[PDB]
DNA sequence: GTGGTCGTATGCCTATAGTTA
RNA sequence: UAACUAUAGGCAUACGACCAC
């Protein structure tokens, strides 16, 4: 056991949730509670932790996902500077990298008794109708922050005898591990782990982060230009002169001498052609002063662009873009407007982890009710991104669609 | 009887108020309560021992006291509840020294006792009491699933689908094992009739019902009515407010005495039709699916009922102040769909298949071109009189051998002065002067001279991004009257087609010299 | 530096309806 | 006089964005 407490100095609304879903939650519940897990609370516990149901592929069933988002900001002086876990920056340059769940390894280690009480949560009733069950957790749950960190002393000990077989990064209830080996040699060293795993009790998904190269955004090539395909040019470029200070737009200007109509064909001159030809080269070569700051927080922002399309940008300040890129659609059978952003969400979060090591702030071109009712169908990881809800510009959707 | 452990808040210590002038007439009468409470074993004697005092008003102690969950938050809705052949309703140590309260003749010693047991009008009173209701009723509730048992307060909510003979024997065994705590409940001929008043509604085993609501009135009055048309509007389905809401855009004034307005009282008198014929509720089954249809009965109101079966609707309701200005009855309709899908997560528990009265052709129009992103599963399309419509779409291209109409317009805040003009290809040019007005009215009045002016095929040239921004979406509202004709003008023309600032391009340099000649 | 216009979010206040103390 | 829920208004602050000097 080890004493935890919160930020000197310093309860959440539950949300309502179908009545398939509280049914699930209420058999996951009375389990927990049979085992050790969690224990009942009356009305004097002030504090309150949302509570969503969520779906896995492997286990088939329902699984229990608690937001402790709120409480994680209370609790950053406890798993960041008190108990903080190192990152390696040669995580983000690999051949194959795997992700495994070990969330399972949490249920077992105690929690401190005077911090217990923070860890309430609710889960509530259709229409009502009982007062709603109330539970504390006993153990580290899943979702908080300060579990990895209590664990860290006993996570290091395990993970020596792999480290020193082969000369991997923790972050909550997900383990990542990279390698530059085969395709074939990759699938069996990972099991190598996960059987070292069995041994202390405990129990298609690979990515590739050499393949995550920033694609260029590329300028439309026409054989005969017009007055109405120069001003969407003109527009564009003049917008993303604050993002790359090369792209000029002076001499596709001095083209329209007085009124003309949108259908007139303008003939590119010596001036002209030299011009947007070197906004290309700027455009494909990466823009100078842009550089990673710890103290600073990630923001990321998508936009929807239609025709099942999405394009994302990862950055710390205003047009200053750290990485860059579109996610399609998952294609196929059945996606929507939720799903597609669902995930996104979720690819975009574990890309910033392998590289940083820190989820970003979620922009959203959504409502605030549609997305909170919706989200959770698709959900599967156990990581909550904080993210809020925006208005989506016009020149921002017409630039990052010429992107390749 | 399990004592639940109650602390005070971290750095407050307890009351320390004073009594009260003497009143000696109900002094006599409160020993004599005071002694019956103190043989039941309620409140026991204390001395100088506590310093503790309350005048019983616990407000200075509510306030010290720790902060407790809620006990219920939102208040079950009739149309939520299951229906049933039979219904009975039945009526029922360290933190003790802080509820010391004092009771004769100049600052006298005081009569000083303290309560053992739950004090009524507390903080925790409530909480603690239905916390420890709800572990007494657990064996009774996994005993007896077939029967679905209600608590509210004090009283009990007992109802099931069991014969009247097999109902009545169950609330007896029911009784029995709450008299086995201590708890009072009444007998089978003090027990009252199926009629329950909860909340305002008269409920019935098969239906719902809400209580009958019964010269230029006062500001306040009219806030009366909207309130009461707002509680009926639950039930009742075609209720119309909005006007009476203009009329409450007045301020402070407790008697201003606002008089009425002709389309004021016309939909207030139409109200008052709808409140003549009484209606009912029908209860929720499990095994029939929900379906709700929607209906635009004016500017920016949209009314939904909610029916498993036809002609019996389970809940009405409305929707007006769906985001601001700029509303696209396309936006304001799933807006208003939203806000009914969350509503029946938290009364039926699943979503419900949606009516809309608009076409699969506009729905995939409107959401495609647009950047916010929804999702509606479950809808189907219904022809209604009001029905949803799309005015225009602006072309994707431009036009050949039409006009083309560069547009610009400036004006300064100072004494609010402005010009929009426009400069075609072939020579065409206009220039007008307006009187208070800013740059968004004057840039808005560009493109209405644009449209009036020109022909079928028009192209239309524009500087600024709020201009573009407004006509790309449909804005359906009071908001500018000079929006509207902006539209009226778009529908009459076959095709329109629709640049940065200061940027020196051909076209809109010259307009720009003529608005801004005198600012 | 100032003002206006859109969107999101927070706060608290004036009122009402249902209810309770 | 206060609290819980819902609805109708107004004011103030902050952020994202836009315009003018």
């Amino acid at each position: 056991t080890v004493p935890v407490k919160l930020k000197p100095g310093m309860k959440v609304k539950q949300w309502p949730l179908t009545e398939e879903k509280i049914k699930a939650l209420v058999e996951i519940c009375t389990e927990m509670e049979k085992e050790g897990k969690i224990s009942k609370i009356g009305p004097e516990n002030p504090y309150n932790t949302p509570v969503f149901a969520i779906k896995k592929k492997d286990g088939t069933k329902w699984r229990k996902l608690v937001d402790f988002r709120e409480l994680n900001k209370k609790t950053q002086d406890f798993w960041e500077v008190q108990l903080g876990i190192p990152h390696p920056a040669g995580l983000k340059k690999k051949k194959s990298v795997t992700v495994l769940d070990v969330g399972d390894a949490y249920f077992s280690v105690p929690l401190d008794e005077d911090f217990r009480k923070y860890t309430a949560f609710t889960i509530p009733s259709i229409n009502n109708e009982t007062p709603g069950i109330r539970y504390q957790y006993n153990v580290l749950p899943q979702g908080w922050k300060g579990s990895p960190a209590i664990f860290q002393s006993s996570m290091t000990k395990i993970l020596e005898p792999f480290r020193k077989q082969n000369p991997i990064y923790q972050y909550m209830d997900d383990l990542y591990v990279g390698s530059d080996l085969e395709i074939g040699q990759h699938r069996t060293k990972i099991e190598e782990l996960r059987q070292h795993l069995l041994r202390w009790g405990l129990t298609g998904y690979e990515l590739h982060p050499d393949k995550w190269t920033v694609q260029p955004i590329v300028l439309p090539e026409k054989d005969s230009w017009t007055v109405n395909d120069i001003q969407k040019l003109v527009g564009k470029l003049n917008w993303a002169s604050q993002i790359y200070p090369g792209i000029k737009v002076r001499q596709l200007c001095k083209l329209l001498r007085g009124t003309k109509a949108l259908t007139e064909v303008i003939p590119l001159t010596e001036e002209a052609e030299l011009e947007l030809a070197e906004n290309r080269e700027i455009l494909k070569e990466p823009v100078h002063g842009v550089y990673y700051d710890p103290s600073k927080d990630l923001i990321a922002e998508i936009q929807k662009q239609g025709q099942g399309q999405w394009t994302y940008q990862i950055y710390q300040e205003p047009f200053k873009n750290l990485k860059t890129g579109k996610y399609a659609r998952m294609r196929g059978a059945h996606t929507n407007d939720v799903k597609q952003l669902t995930e996104a969400v979720q690819k975009i979060t574990t890309e910033s982890i392998v590289i940083w090591g820190k989820t970003p702030k979620f922009k959203l071109p959504i409502q605030k009710e549609t997305w909170e009712t919706w989200w959770t169908e698709y959900w599967q990881a156990t990581w909550v991104p904080e993210w809020e809800f925006v208005n989506t510009p016009p020149l921002v959707k017409l630039w990052y669609q010429l992107e390749k | 009887i399990e004592t639940v452990p109650v602390k005070l808040k971290p750095g407050m210590d307890g009351p320390k108020v004073k009594q009260w002038p003497l009143t000696e007439e109900k002094i006599k009468a409160l020993v004599e309560i005071c002694t019956e409470m103190e043989k039941e074993g309620k409140i026991s004697k204390i001395g100088p021992e506590n310093p503790y005092n309350t005048p019983v008003d616990f407000r200075e102690l509510n306030k010290k006291t720790q902060d407790f969950w809620e006990v219920q938050l939102g208040i079950p809705h009739p149309a939520g509840l299951k229906k049933k052949k039979s219904v009975t309703v039945l009526d029922v140590e360290d933190f003790r020294k802080y509820t010391a309260f004092t009771i004769i003749n100049n600052e006298t010693p005081g009569i000083r006792y303290q309560y053992n047991v739950l004090p009524q009008g507390w903080k925790g009173s409530p909480a603690i009491f239905q916390s420890s209701m709800t572990k007494i009723l657990e064996p009774f509730r996994k005993q007896n699933p077939d029967i679905v048992i209600y608590q509210y307060m004090d009283d009990l909510y007992v109802g099931s689908d069991l014969e009247i003979g097999q109902h009545r024997t169950k609330i007896e065994e029911l009784r029995q094992h709450l008299l086995r705590w201590g708890l009072t409940t009444p007998d089978k001929k003090h027990q009252k009739e199926p009629p329950f008043l909860w909340m305002g509604y008269e409920l019935h085993p098969d239906k719902w019902t809400v209580q009958p609501i019964v010269d230029s009135w006062t500001v306040n009055d009219i806030q009366k009515l909207v309130g009461k048309l707002n509680w009926a509007s639950q039930i009742y389905p075609g209720i119309k407010v909005r006007q009476l809401c203009k009329l409450l855009r007045g301020t402070k004034a407790l008697t201003e005495v606002i008089p009425l307005t002709e389309e004021a009282e016309l939909e207030l008198a139409e109200n008052r039709e709808i409140l003549k014929e009484p209606v009912h509720g029908v209860y929720y089954d499990p095994s029939k699916d929900l379906i709700a249809e929607i209906q635009k009965q004016g500017q920016g109101q949209w009314t939904y009922q909610i029916y498993q079966e036809p002609f019996k609707n389970l809940k009405t309701g409305k929707y007006a102040r769906m985001r601001g200005a700029h509303t696209n009855d396309v936006k304001q309709l799933t807006e208003a769909v939203q806000k009914i899908t969350t509503e029946s997560i938290v009364i039926w528990g699943k979503t419900p298949k949606f009516k809309l009265p608009i076409q699969k052709e506009t729905w995939e129009t409107w959401w495609t071109e647009y950047w916010q992103a929804t999702w509606v599963p479950e809808w189907e399309f219904v022809n209604t009189p009001p029905l949803v419509k799309l005015w225009y779409q602006l072309e994707k291209e431009p036009i050949v051998g039409a006009e083309t109409f560069y547009v610009d317009g400036a004006a300064s805040r100072e004494t609010k002065l402005g010009k929009a003009g426009y400069v075609t290809n072939k020579g065409r040019q206009k220039v007008v002067t307006l009187t208070d007005t800013t740059n968004q009215k004057t840039e808005l009045q560009a493109i209405h001279l644009a449209l009036q002016d020109s022909g079928l095929e028009v192209n239309i040239v524009t500087a600024s991004q709020y201009a573009l921004g407004i006509i790309q979406a449909q804005p359906d509202q009071s908001e500018s009257e000079l929006v509207n004709q902006i539209i009226e003008q778009l529908i009459k023309k076959e095709k329109v087609y629709l640049v940065p600032a200061h940027k020196g391009i051909g076209g809109n340099e010259q307009v720009d010299k003529l608005v801004s000649a005198g600012i």
